[PDB]
RNA sequence: GUACCUAAUCAGAAAGCCACGGCUAACUACGUGCCAGCAGCCGCGGUAAUACGUAGGUGGCAAGCGUUAUCCGGAAUUAUU
RNA sequence: GGAGAGUUUGAUCCUGGCUCAGGAUGAACGCUGGCGGCGUGCCUAAUACAUGCAAGUCGAGCGAACGGUGUUAGCGGCGGACGGGUGAGUAACACGUGGAUAACCUACCUAUAAGACUGGGAUAACUUCGGGAAACCGGAGCUAAUACCGGAUAAUAUUUUGAACCGCAUGGUUCAAAAGUGAAAGACGGUCUUGCUGUCACUUAUAGAUGGAUCCGCGCUGCAUUAGCUAGUUGGUAAGGUAACGGCUUACCAAGGCAACGAUGCAUAGCCGACCUGAGAGGGUGAUCGGCCACACUGGAACUGAGACACGGUCCAGACUCCUACGGGAGGCAGCAGUAGGGAAUCUUCCGCAAUGGGCGAAAGCCUGACGGAGCAACGCCG
RNA sequence: UAAGGAACUCGGCAAAAUGACCCCGUAACUUCGGGAGAAGGGGUGCUCUUAGAGCCGCAGUGAA
């Protein structure tokens, strides 16, 4: 299925990952379909999420999947109940 | 019923594919030779890469032949070639392999490693 | 839709597309053709006639172009 | 082979591989039956397309053939019905 | 030539060539083959030390002659005063043509393998395979 | 119990490699006597060697420094430019 | 953003080669060696491989067994076609770039709609009797299901009647309007009324998304001391075949097709983004990271499946290795480590699923040598 | 005529083997004609249909 899921980049012990929708079986750091923000969880203060709203909700809306720190993410950014609150009405 | 000049197969990897008998050992005018008997023989052809080369004087012993050899119960094998397997001094194959059947005969012989090698005894 | 290939060419045999390959090193313009096996349907075309083709899905084991109309009589 | 689910994989192949060579084999009996009685127009040429017709659909349905095939085949009878 | 000509017989440069030609080949032995593979330096083995006289100069210059690992045959200059090497010996050979020497296009390494370091040497040891002393 | 931070103690454990005739930065002495050896090229050594070997000094680099192999450059030495 | 020098002579100016000063590396070797960070580390034998690990999961689909709510082997579902390795083959639509499909397929996911009715019979497990050193194989009974199979209902799918409109020729989009034909399943809960109902699961249809397939333009190494190549070959008709067009296959008919714009043959080579060098134009390379392809001891097949002609599946043939009680059996590191060998030369038989990602599961979670880390090496860069 | 197959002999002497027709395919060398039937391989019976399908034997130019 098709999948919004983190691929790490950065270097040893100082993880940054990109947001990413990709095919389930492309390889973690491999081919994507189209990147959507990025994450970084070891920033100074604020985890320095930068999701692109309206392609998140665009492959919410084609059956894309997150993963579950993905969930979080797009929840932090009210993604997820803007997706919820679009879908039933 | 192996003679001098009789030619025959080579049943073992040792490279020797076809020899001709030079000699059959076991006593002065000794005429013939049979299924575990050991003759002297000269390689007329070899595949490449094998330890046996062509021309080399080498012992063997026979291990199948076409006339066979009656057992004391009265029955009888026969095989349809003439084959045998090229030996050291201590009875061992210089291969390290044998095919096609051989007779049982080999064991009272003591050939009990081309016996062991043999894919089928009878 | 869609838009499709079309050449202009001379019958060889019954279409030679001859263009022209600038030379990576040297500039000059160079001219090579090739020959495309194409599908006339009722024979109409004949030796030395100038025709339009257009491509086609495979019709054959080297037929990928359909003669759509003659231009210059042979 | 080795692995426990391989192991498995092998039986539930055979399994399936016994049930689809019986299926295709009855399909193709009665498609070709079909085939026949038009060719001859056969009183019961009807009962015999109409179940072929009815074999090559569920072929399909079980994944015997494609479905394109099973199209294929339908018109063939049907054309020459 | 003009540019029609160059058009129709494009313009080719030299060939270059290898002045090391016994490093760059490898041999497979199972399939009996000759490779090439640019290798810095060969093991060998001595099959005939001596010396040989030189091209204006003139000295008796110490040699081997080694077979290759690949099985090829090289004259290789053996550097330094006084060398521990005698028929049989298991030398590296590098690169680097000795002059006033024909035929000798490469060098024995000191303190490599069976070649012993240059005995005494205390200026560019590193050259002769030479620890340092003390 | 890693990074990091804090306190105590001690210059104490922690410098080598190549080169120095010209190209090319950096020279003297002794030994050797076309020998031993050096060499990328020019070439050096046959009794007063800045080129061989060692020593002192110097130069270039430095946790590296040299050698070999390979590719592009220098090469306008395949030249469309 | 562009530097020269030495060397042919008694001396000269040319021509001309040679050599040197620069940069770089998966380097190796010699001497030497303190640390930290980041990276990199079998280029050779696609040589052969001891040992361990690299793909499972689901008891909320199912029966049984053993244990005191748990678990084991089995049936069943999904996964095992991904992820990981390697570059042998390949000069080709393999790859790059640009297009086409009115000649295409698509599990899981998402959305919409309509459904999910009614029967049946197996069989592994298991018990029992055997046969074999083993691998394993037979006889007798036994039994369940979201396993399997009948029947009913369902059409947009097929045939025929046509029609309207449109396209790039074959054609395509609707409008019908008759004839055949095709499904499904329960589990765990709530309320209770045994009726309704939640989640997950199931069927059909249509879209989307994803992935895959085919075709075409241009681009792609040497050798002409390689000039002829092809006879399913080139075209046609028909049939068969495929997801699909097609000599894809066959039958018959015709004699075409390719080539000096280099066919064909031989040799070499995975290709690209990139990387090194250079003022640039160019020249050189494809290790590491990413995309695509190909391969899995060698060769030939097919099965299951949405997808394979399948690295840790099957069948067959071969080479080789191993067990055997001689009847018979077993295996494939170009996964991660590691060994032997070859070599100038390239590492630990380490820790963990905490993070990211993947499979299964309602979930808890389980699995994951992907991966995240640690170990060794001045191999490189920076401090 | 078992098994062997030139070990016979001055020497394969003698004998054995080959052999027809039809179709594939054919080297060094060459005076370009040749070498050549080079070599080496495939098929032959009978019945039926109009190249297929069958039938029989150890064997089908079944003898010479
Ligand atoms: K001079
Ligand atoms: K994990
Ligand atoms: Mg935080
Ligand atoms: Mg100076
Ligand atoms: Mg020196
Ligand atoms: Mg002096
Ligand atoms: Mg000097
Ligand atoms: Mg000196
Ligand atoms: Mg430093
Ligand atoms: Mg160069
Ligand atoms: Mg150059
Ligand atoms: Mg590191
Ligand atoms: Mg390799
Ligand atoms: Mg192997
Ligand atoms: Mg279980
Ligand atoms: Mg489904
Ligand atoms: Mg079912
Ligand atoms: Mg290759
Ligand atoms: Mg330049
Ligand atoms: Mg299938
Ligand atoms: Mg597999
Ligand atoms: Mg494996
Ligand atoms: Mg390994
Ligand atoms: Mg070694
Ligand atoms: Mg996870
Ligand atoms: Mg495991
Ligand atoms: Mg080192
Ligand atoms: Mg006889
Ligand atoms: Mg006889
Ligand atoms: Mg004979
Ligand atoms: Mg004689
Ligand atoms: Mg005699
Ligand atoms: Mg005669
Ligand atoms: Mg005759």
């Amino acid at each position: 299925a098709v999948k919004i899921r983190l691929t790490r980049l950065g270097s040893k012990r100082n993880p940054f990952y990109r947001i990413v929708v990709a095919d389930a079986r492309s390889p973690r750091d491999g081919r994507i379909i189209e990147q959507i923000g990025t994450y970084n969880p070891t920033s100074a203060n604020a985890p320095e999420i930068k999701v692109d709203e309206a392609l998140a909700l665009k492959w919410l809306n084609d059956g894309a999947k997150p993963t579950d720190t993905v969930h979080n993410i797009l929840s932090k950014e009210g993604i997820m109940k803007k997706f919820d609150e679009q879908k039933k009405a | 019923m192996i003679q001098q000049e009789t030619r025959l197969k080579v049943a073992d990897n040792s490279g020797a594919r076809e020899v001709l008998t030079i000699k059959v050992l076991g006593g002065s005018g000794r005429k013939t030779a049979n299924i575990g008997d050991v003759i002297v023989c000269t390689v007329k052809n070899a595949t490449p890469g094998g330890v046996v080369k062509k021309g080399d004087v080498v012992k063997a012993v026979i291990v199948r032949t076409k006339s066979g050899v009656r057992r004391n119960d009265g029955s009888y094998i026969k095989f349809d070639e003439n084959a045998c397997v090229i030996i050291r001094d201590d009875k061992g194959p210089r291969g390290t392999r044998i095919f096609g059947p051989v007779a049982r005969e080999l064991r009272e012989g003591n050939f009990m490693k081309i016996v062991s090698l043999a894919p089928e005894v009878l | 839709r869609n838009d499709r290939k079309v050449y202009v060419g001379k019958v060889v045999s019954d279409v030679l597309v001859e263009t022209y390959k600038t030379h990576k090193l040297y500039g000059k313009r160079v001219k090579y053709s090739k020959k495309y096996k194409t599908h006339d349907e009722n024979n109409s075309a004949k030796l030395g006639d100038i025709v339009k083709i257009q491509e086609t899905r495979p019709l054959s084991a080297t037929k990928r172009f359909r003669l759509v109309e003659i231009v210059e009589e042979s | 082979a080795n692995i426990k689910s391989a192991i498995k994989r092998v039986k539930t192949t055979e399994k399936a591989e016994a049930r689809n060579i019986s299926q295709k084999s009855a399909m193709r009996t009665a498609v070709k039956n079909a085939k026949t009685a038009v060719s001859n127009n056969a009183d019961n040429k009807n009962e015999l397309v109409s179940l072929a017709v009815k074999l090559v659909d569920k072929a399909a349905q079980s994944n015997l053939i494609h479905s394109n095939k099973a199209d294929r085949i339908k018109s063939q009878l049907m054309t020459a019905n | 030539p003009t540019i029609n000509q160059l058009v129709r017989k494009p313009r080719q440069s030299k060939i270059k060539k290898s002045d090391s030609p016994a490093l760059n080949k490898g041999f497979n032995s199972k399939k009996k083959k000759f490779t090439d593979l640019n290798s810095p330096q060969k093991r060998g083995v001595c099959t005939r030390v001596g010396t040989m006289t030189p091209k204006p100069n003139s000295a008796l210059r110490k040699y081997a002659r080694v077979r290759l690992s690949n099985n090829i045959e090289i004259n290789a200059y053996i550097p330094g005063i006084g060398h521990n090497l005698q028929e049989h010996s298991v030398v590296l050979v590098r690169g680097g043509r000795v002059k006033d020497l024909p035929g000798v296009r490469y060098h024995i390494v000191r303190g490599a393998l069976d070649t012993s370091g240059v005995d005494g040497r205390r200026q560019g040891r590193s050259l002769y395979g030479t620890k340092k002393p003390k």
